[PDB]
């Protein structure tokens, strides 16, 4: 007979109704994504509207308990989540206008296509075309034309939409009794009302700044080496002491450097590593692929799947009659069920993605005995990182030798190890600085320090200042360069990638230390060790109850992030690049421009 | 001699009753039945904490009690001597020193509907704890606030929810089958033997 008891009973009813409706929505989404029919989209919309209306109803009901006299710290978390999700705040007309703008931006930009110049016969979409354009095709003029087509005429007539959207979202953030929308994003990382491992919104910026300051020299040396290697390919557009152009990073959107692996790797005489040819000769199919992937998690001690997921969770493409857009994702069906959707082809990358999805589903099954608004990761990046680590620690040559596909005649050469480390470090070090730059600019714009007529100018200025990559052709303020990103168009949170990349090396270092492996960090395996599995299981079943600081300290003996495990991982390539660095240039200047 | 009495209607009885009001069945004064107890319907559990049933037919007890219902497939551990949590302490309480056999087995194929089995209610809000071997059929709107009921709303809730079932569910949350065996005795013959 108390306010907390009343709140607990309310949560008891919530943790049944929400379960039912979320299961409905998950079934509808799974059926739509495995089977594309108009009536399937109809029931999708019906389920979405039902879920939105239900959340609105309970957010309206939440006024019974004032959010000031609750002490259990779990009911408080549940009620705060209820107040955060499902509460309509702004006026109906303003909300409708904002939602209309959001709907009219992303879908139209996705469906936008550019035709063959002076030839309307061919009009390639986003999925084909540019993927091969930013590939082995070395036509500088064609790549520049594609970049101009994908940037100029869309940023023009997309700029006003985002210019109104930022103001509308600032109005929404102010209406939600909050500070700037940057504060609203940082809110997810903020947890308070606890002793010892307390956090807030005024520490993440400083942590990011410190990590970037610590990591700068490694990226400096790596991109200097990349520029030195690339000088030979196109010695007509890059100054020796200038800046790199935008459209020669191997991808129009950047964010990844895996494409440039081809004409950058040293010691091409040493063969690479791949088992694709041997797989078909040994008669490997999708079922055996998934069984082999699951065998590792079985051996480490974690529970394996049941007569559910295996019978369900279609893994083979059923031709074109039941064609479906298949991006491998882990499905949380709900009410004691888990599924995986993925088109399967016999390739190393597909095997790696299968490992990633298996880790995702294993984690999601690991945490299940919690209320509805508690089943998630402590931070946004944990959910992806806990699978990224498992995917990473399976392509090691020791793991391949344990598997047995690789012939023993393969030689453990230091050159081969250097090449593998370079291949990994390309993507790993490329993904960080651009992400930090984009986040810094988006936070600066949302807070407010520059006007719209200087927005793009300041964009390009700080892009050259930090990233060191200059646009090949100067851009006016009518365009919107950041708007090209899909996640920018969908205004999804972007710091997740940086956080997970920072956390994964902490996890790997701690787990390898637990396994007590001797040698270089990359040659570390957990095939037979069980203490690492127990240490990870100590956290995988927690949920959102314990804060991220407490969980991370309990796992790795550290209350926050630190780049030192990453530096230790990259020490060998760091030494090799330091040895190679004898006829290169240190640092870069923004004085040079591609347009003279 | 030349006669006996089976449990033919204990199973194969089609319609069951929810845990809302667990029904009670009883037999007496005729030959018992234990030979065909475990020759079909592979049981998920067979824990007989009262007396080992290997020689159950050797001894007898008058007026045995037989019960059956469908609740879940994972919370079977709730039905045990001295354990609480939703069902165990609010719908069907178990005596502390009771002696009997608890049998639970899975019949997901039979008792699931592909369009949604939404016709098996259960209670999770009762005023107080329950006494050993106590049932109830009461239907009153639950209240936990200063104001009276006068309908539903803030701090006004229905005392009943539903067991929505879907065949695509995983193991553990599917509707299993639960049967409970019990017996008593006073000055009388034991009335059920073999
Ligand atoms: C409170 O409210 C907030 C927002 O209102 C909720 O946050 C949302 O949470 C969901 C999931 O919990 C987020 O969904 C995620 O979307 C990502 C974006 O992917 C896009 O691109 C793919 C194609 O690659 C599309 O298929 C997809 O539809 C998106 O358009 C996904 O990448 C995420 O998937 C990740 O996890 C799966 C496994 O689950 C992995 O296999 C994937 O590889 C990937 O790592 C995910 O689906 C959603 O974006 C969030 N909203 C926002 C605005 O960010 C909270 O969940 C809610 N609180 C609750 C419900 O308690
Ligand atoms: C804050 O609220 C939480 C949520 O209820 C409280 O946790 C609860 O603590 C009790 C006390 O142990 C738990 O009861 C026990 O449950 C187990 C079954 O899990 C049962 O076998 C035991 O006999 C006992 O009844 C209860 O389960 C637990 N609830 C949850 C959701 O974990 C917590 O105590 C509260 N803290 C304060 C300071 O109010
Ligand atoms: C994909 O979806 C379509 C329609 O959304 C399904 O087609 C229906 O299937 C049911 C199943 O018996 C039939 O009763 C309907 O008559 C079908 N309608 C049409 C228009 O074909 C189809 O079965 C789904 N695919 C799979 C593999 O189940
Ligand atoms: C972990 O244990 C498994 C089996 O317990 C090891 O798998 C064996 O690996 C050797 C490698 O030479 C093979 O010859 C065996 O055939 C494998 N076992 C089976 C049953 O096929 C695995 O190698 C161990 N992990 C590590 C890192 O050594
Ligand atoms: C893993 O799968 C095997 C089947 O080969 C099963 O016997 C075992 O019980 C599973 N692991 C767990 C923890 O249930
Ligand atoms: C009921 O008994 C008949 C034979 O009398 C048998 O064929 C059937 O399978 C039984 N049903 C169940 C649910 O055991």
């Amino acid at each position: 007979s108390t306010i907390e008891e009343q709140a607990k009973t309310f949560l008891d009813k919530f943790n049944h109704e929400a379960e039912d409706l979320f299961y409905q929505s998950s079934l509808a989404s799974w059926n739509y994504n495995t089977n594309i029919t108009e009536e399937n989209v109809q029931n999708m919309n019906n389920a979405g509207d039902k879920w939105s209306a239900f959340l609105k109803e309970q957010s309206t009901l939440a006024q019974m308990y004032p959010l000031q006299e609750i002490q259990n710290l779990t009911v408080k978390l549940q009620l705060q989540a209820l107040q955060q999700n499902g509460s309509s705040v702004l006026s109906e007309d303003k909300s409708k206008r904002l939602n209309t703008i959001l709907n009219t931006m992303s879908t139209i930009y996705s469906t936008g296509k550019v035709c063959n110049p002076d030839n309307p016969q061919e009009c390639l979409l986003l999925e084909p075309g540019l993927n091969e354009i930013m590939a082995n095709s070395l036509d500088y003029n064609e790549r520049l034309w594609a970049w101009e087509s994908w940037r100029s005429e869309v940023g023009k007539q997309l700029r006003p939409l985002y210019e109104e959207y930022v103001v509308l979202k600032n109005e929404m953030a102010r209406a939600n009794h909050y500070e700037d929308y940057g504060d609203y994003w940082r809110g997810d990382y903020e947890v308070n009302g606890v002793d010892g491992y307390d956090y807030s919104r005024g520490q993440l910026i400083e942590d990011v700044e410190h990590t970037f300051e610590e990591i700068k020299p490694l990226y400096e040396h790596l991109h200097a080496y990349v520029r030195a290697k690339l000088m030979n390919a196109y010695p007509s557009y890059i100054s020796p002491i200038g800046c790199l152009p935008a459209h020669l990073l191997g991808d129009m959107w950047g964010r990844f450097w895996t494409n440039l692996y081809s004409l950058t790797v040293p010691f091409g005489q040493k063969p690479n590593i791949d088992v694709t040819d041997a797989m078909v000769d040994q008669a490997w199919d999708a079922q055996r692929i998934f069984k082999e992937a699951e065998k590792f998690f079985v051996s480490v001690g974690l529970p394996n799947m049941t007569q559910g997921f295996w019978e369900n969770s279609m893994l083979t493409d059923p031709g074109n009659v039941q064609k479906a857009v298949c991006h491998p994702t882990a499905w949380d069906l709900g009410k004691g069920d888990f599924r995986i959707l993925m088109c399967t082809k016999v390739t190393m990358d597909d095997f790696l993605t299968a490992h990633h999805e298996m880790g995702h589903i294993q984690y999601d099954m690991a945490y299940a005995a919690q209320p509805f608004l508690l089943r998630n990761g402590a931070n946004e990046g944990f959910h992806e990182a806990v699978g990224e680590i498992m995917s990473l620690s399976a392509a090691t040559p020791k793991h391949l030798k344990s598997i047995g596909l690789l012939s023993p005649d393969f030689q453990e050469d230091n050159e081969t190890e250097i090449n593998f480390l370079l291949k990994q470090a390309l993507t790993i070090v490329g993904t960080l600085p651009f992400t930090y730059m984009l986040e810094k600019w988006r936070w600066m714009v949302f807070k407010g320090e520059i006007p719209k007529d200087q927005w793009m100018k300041k964009w390009w200025e700080m892009k050259r200042e930090i990233v060191g990559v200059v646009e090949p052709v100067p851009h006016d303020e009518t365009y919107c360069d950041p708007a090209s990103l899909f996640h920018v168009s969908n205004d999804y949170s972007f710091i997740r990638y940086y956080t997970r990349t920072l956390y994964q090396f902490q996890f790997q270092e701690a787990l390898c230390q637990a396994a007590k492996h001797e040698g270089p960090l990359h040659k570390c395996d957990i095939s037979n060790s069980t203490e690492a599995g127990q240490k990870l299981f100590n956290m995988l079943r927690l949920g959102k109850s314990e804060p991220w600081t407490l969980a991370l300290e309990n796992v790795v003996g550290a209350k926050n992030m630190n780049v030192r495990p990453l530096l230790n991982y990259f020490e060998p390539l760091f030494t090799w690049l330091k040895d190679q660095n004898k006829n290169s240039f240190v640092g870069w200047s923004t004085d040079w421009s591609p347009y003279a | 001699v030349t006669n006996l009495c089976p449990f033919h209607e204990v199973f194969n009885a089609t319609r069951f009753a929810s845990v809302y009001a667990w029904n009670r069945t009883r037999i007496s004064n005729c030959v018992a039945d234990y030979s065909v107890l475990y020759n079909f319907a592979p049981f998920f559990a067979f824990k007989c904490y009262g007396v080992s049933p290997t020689k159950l037919n050797d001894l007898c007890f008058t007026n045995v009690y037989a019960d059956s219902f469908v609740i879940k497939g994972n919370e079977v551990s709730q039905i045990a001597p001295g354990q609480t949590g939703n069902i165990a302490d609010y719908n069907y309480k178990l005596p502390d020193d009771f002696t009997g056999c608890v049998i639970a087995w899975n019949s997901n194929k039979l008792d699931s509907k592909h369009s949604g089995n939404y016709d098996y209610w259960y209670r999770s809000f009762r005023k107080s704890k329950l006494k050993p071997f106590e049932r109830d059929i009461s239907t009153e709107i639950y209240q936990a606030g200063n104001k009276p009921c006068k309908g539903k709303g803030p701090n006004c809730y229905f005392p009943l929810q539903s067991y929505g079932f879907r065949p695509t569910y995983g193991v553990g949350h599917q509707p299993y089958r639960v049967v409970v065996l019990s017996f008593e005795l006073l000055h009388a013959p034991a009335t059920v033997c073999g």
